[PDB]
């Protein structure tokens, strides 16, 4: 029932945390007890970064790691270090905090009791076609999430690059207007404009960022638009329109 | 002729000055009227007389705002009780009418009464900061853009006034979030006695122990099918305050308003008073009721990015909620799950 761990005299203190290094789920329990802040700190950070069961979970244990670093007498050095190191690790949570609520109904996912997932799953999610109002800033999460993958998973991040690209172009309807209407004001409501736009503004250089046109037309991942030549004039002409607006 | 008491004669000689001496004199009048149907009658012969009625009113109510030479001192935290509206706070509450009695005057009813119930809420008078909104009509928030549609107001939409209107929300949804809870609190220390067991009772006192604990029962069974429901709309109320819009709750979001440092002071303390406060309050309502992994999940609301609770609790109170924090995680591992309520694997 444990409680009864925590309240034990102080002239024990130096014999339990000696036993508490050996489960650390309870230790912080008995460092803040102790006032010793700067572990409890580094003890939930650690099990943040060991629990992947719960993503509600791996929350409140940053939640309790940056109470604890806001707590301890911390040189004002160290503890920018370790609110930018935990600030971080919230900038990444975010992306799956702001899942849609109508995409975690279709796969009846609940965030208060899902697992916290990785980069490509993440990303997996943002670009699904259950995601039926997915825009210019899923769109964007969903590049943005790139950045967030280890060099150890057996995984190109150019293909994901493609595919995230491919799947904005999908949910854009390059259809044939009524034969009156310029392709390059058109294009303007599109997300994919929309993620180029934002990738300008944001200051990232589109004649290095993007897959070449040629290949993003040899992806099979487009299929229906794979054989529509107005797709194939219109998306040319927005690329020429907004990497040669960079130079 | 105050001190005969004015009927109808001191506007006329009060004309007869610069404006920056009519106005303070006539506005030193008005600071001396109790009489309801007084206070209109002497608007009408200033409304008679070509005085600015709009900047006597407006110092009539600031001058009664300032009256009160006290500095906001940290020490009054203190348990206070049975601090209720005084005279000194009635002639604050019924000041608001000199507002109120014109439409053109709303705005700047909303921007002073917002001054006065931040006084009260931070001088826990929360029944007196209700008796303010309620000086306020409840039409004032929608006729602030019938004057700015017609013809104009001090701008084409005022920085001082959707800051002040979003303000009075921010006020409402403290006064929601207090009420609620003072219902709550009510109900929760009603609750049904349960009978007690007499010693060695006779065949009688069994059935009329029975008919008592099969009332006991239902009575229990009401009580709580209260409890629960109060239980679910305190907590509405206190996280649309806790989780208050974009910005969050007494801050502004019109960076092209003027400066109002007793305002921006003010706020800045209400939310150090205040929000602490509710975050410990609703951990306390949550505990209570047996919610125990809720009153965890405060702690990722207190440290959110979106609303940066952790800038206004002191140390020692984010040591005490750490400390309360762990008194749910204790009654968690005593229900046989983990320390953050979830299912332990074996």
């Amino acid at each position: 029932k444990r409680g009864k761990l925590l309240s034990q005299p102080i002239s024990q203190h130096g014999q339990l945390a000696n036993f508490l290094q050996a489960h650390e789920h309870l230790s912080w329990l008995h460092e803040i007890n102790s006032q010793e802040l700067e572990k409890a700190h580094a003890t939930l950070l650690g099990l943040a970064n060991m629990e992947t069961r719960y993503f509600a979970k791996k929350k409140t244990l940053l939640g309790l790691s940056k109470l604890a670093a806001l707590a301890s007498d911390f040189s004002e050095d160290m503890l920018q270090e370790k609110i930018e190191e935990m600030a971080e690790q919230e900038r990444f949570l975010l992306h799956q905090e702001t899942l849609p609520e109508q995409l975690l109904a279709e796969k009846q996912l609940n965030l208060s009791a899902m697992p916290v997932l990785t980069a490509p799953q993440l990303i997996g999610l943002y670009i699904c076609e259950e995601n039926r109002r997915a825009n210019e800033y899923d769109f964007k999460k969903a590049l943005d999430l790139l950045e967030y993958i280890d060099e150890e998973e057996d995984i190109n991040i150019n293909d994901l690059k493609l595919e995230i690209l491919c799947k904005a172009l999908q949910r854009d309807n390059w259809s044939s207007s009524d034969g009156k209407d310029d392709p390059i004001e058109v294009s303007k409501d599109s997300i994919f404009v929309k993620i180029l736009q934002k990738l300008l503004k944001d200051g990232i250089q589109l004649s290095e960022y993007l897959p070449e046109v040629k290949d993003l037309l040899q992806a099979d991942q487009l299929g229906s638009l794979k054989s529509n030549p107005y797709f194939e004039f219109v998306l040319k002409a927005n690329y020429e329109y907004y990497v040669q607006g960079q130079i | 002729l105050i001190r005969e008491k004015h009927t109808n004669l001191i506007a006329f000689y009060t004309c007869h000055l610069p404006q920056d001496l009519a106005v303070a004199q006539y506005a030193l009048f008005l600071e001396s009227v109790t009489e309801f149907e007084q206070r209109h009658h002497c608007l009408e012969l200033a409304k008679e007389a070509d005085l600015d009625v709009a900047t006597i009113t407006k110092t009539v109510v600031e001058n009664i705002r300032k009256k009160d030479n006290g500095e906001f001192s940290h020490h009054d935290l203190a348990p206070a009780l049975d601090t209720g509206t005084t005279e000194e706070d009635r002639l604050k509450i019924d000041v608001i009418d000199w507002l109120v009695f014109d439409p053109a005057q709303r705005a700047e009813a909303l921007k002073q009464g917002n001054a006065i119930m931040r006084k009260f809420l931070a001088s826990k008078k929360h029944e007196a900061a209700k008796e303010v909104f309620v000086k306020i009509p409840q039409d004032s928030i929608a006729e602030i853009y019938n004057q700015c549609e017609e013809q104009g107001m001090e701008s084409p939409l005022p920085a001082e006034d959707d800051n002040a209107i979003r303000e009075h929300l921010c006020i409402r949804a403290y006064l929601e979030a207090h009420e609620t809870f003072n219902e709550w609190f009510k109900h929760m220390n009603s609750v049904p006695q349960k009978p007690a067991l007499i010693p060695q009772p006779t065949f009688t006192e069994k059935v009329a122990h029975e008919h008592k604990e099969k009332k006991y029962e239902m009575d229990f069974g009401i009580w709580k099918g209260h409890l629960d429901a109060l239980t679910a709309d305190v907590k509405e109320k206190m996280y649309n305050v806790l989780l208050f819009v974009d910005g969050g709750w007494m801050v502004d979001v019109r960076e092209d308003a003027k400066e109002d440092h007793e305002r921006t002071h003010q706020m800045v303390l209400l939310r150090k008073l205040c929000l602490p406060m509710l975050c410990f309050l609703l951990h306390t309502i949550l505990h209570s009721t047996g919610q125990y992994q809720e009153c965890l999940q405060l702690a990722d609301m207190v440290s959110s990015e979106r609303h940066k609770l952790y800038l206004v609790f002191s140390k020692e109170e984010l040591r005490k909620l750490l400390q309360k924090l762990r008194e749910s995680s204790l009654m968690l591992l005593d229900q046989g799950l983990d320390p953050l309520g979830y299912e332990i694997q074996l």
